[PDB]
């Protein structure tokens, strides 16, 4: 567990990788994004000690 | 070679196609047809096998060389992604074996400084473009000669070129 995790990152190869030019896609590759959507409740709390 | 007639400064040189290095020649393998079939020995030029090989000085490291060459003369960074086919057929003669053997040809590239119109420092730039074979028809037991399988220096197959400009500051 130590302190050091992108050492097998070598930044010379990747900058030497060409970049990808001919893009063979696939159809189907993502989903129909749903919106997350939060109702915030309040409670009510009553009390003679502050 | 030396005393050029250029001025002082840096120059790139276009040294020409069909370079191929010493003692490289049989390191991609070797073919052996007879008696009438036809042999086919080719290569596709694409990924490693077109990755140039540099030769840097202390004044031209790498970048200088493939920065300037690409400025001049072909791009070689993008021209070696799409990959280009070659072929050598030949033909063996009846009831006889023939022996074909293939290695790449380079285009060398120099990056040469003149300093009183003498070179003092020269990198070398080899750039894989495509092959070259050559064959022989061979009896059993028979010698070959040492010139066909193995070569001393690098040299070149074609006419020599020599295309130089100057680098600007
Ligand atoms: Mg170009």
């Amino acid at each position: 567990s130590n302190d050091s995790s992108l050492d097998n990152v070598n930044i010379g190869v990747i900058d030497n990788i060409p970049e990808i030019i001919d893009v063979n896609p696939y159809k189907e590759n993502c989903d129909k994004f749903s919106p997350v959507q939060k109702i915030t409740s309040t409670r009510e709390i009553n009390t003679n000690i502050p | 070679s030396d005393t050029i007639d250029l001025a002082d400064g840096n120059y790139v040189v276009r040294r020409g196609d069909g370079w191929i290095l010493s003692r490289q020649n049989q390191i991609l393998g070797g073919s052996v047809i007879s008696n009438g079939s036809t042999g086919i020995v080719g290569d596709l030029r694409v990924n490693d096998n077109a990755i140039p090989y540099y030769y840097p000085t202390p004044s031209f490291n790498e970048e200088y060389i493939k920065n300037n060459i690409q400025t001049v003369f072909t791009n070689f960074t993008e021209a070696n992604q799409i990959p280009i086919g070659f072929e050598f057929s030949k033909t063996a003669p009846s009831n006889k074996n023939l022996y074909m053997y293939l290695q790449y040809t380079y285009i060398r590239y120099e990056i040469i400084k003149v300093l009183q119109h003498e070179i003092i420092e020269r990198a070398v730039l080899y750039v894989p473009s495509l092959g070259y074979v050559k064959s022989i028809e061979f009896n059993p037991g028979e010698k070959i000669n040492k010139d066909f399988y193995f070569l001393t220096n690098d040299k070149c197959i074609l006419n020599e070129q020599f295309l130089y400009k100057k680098i600007l500051e």
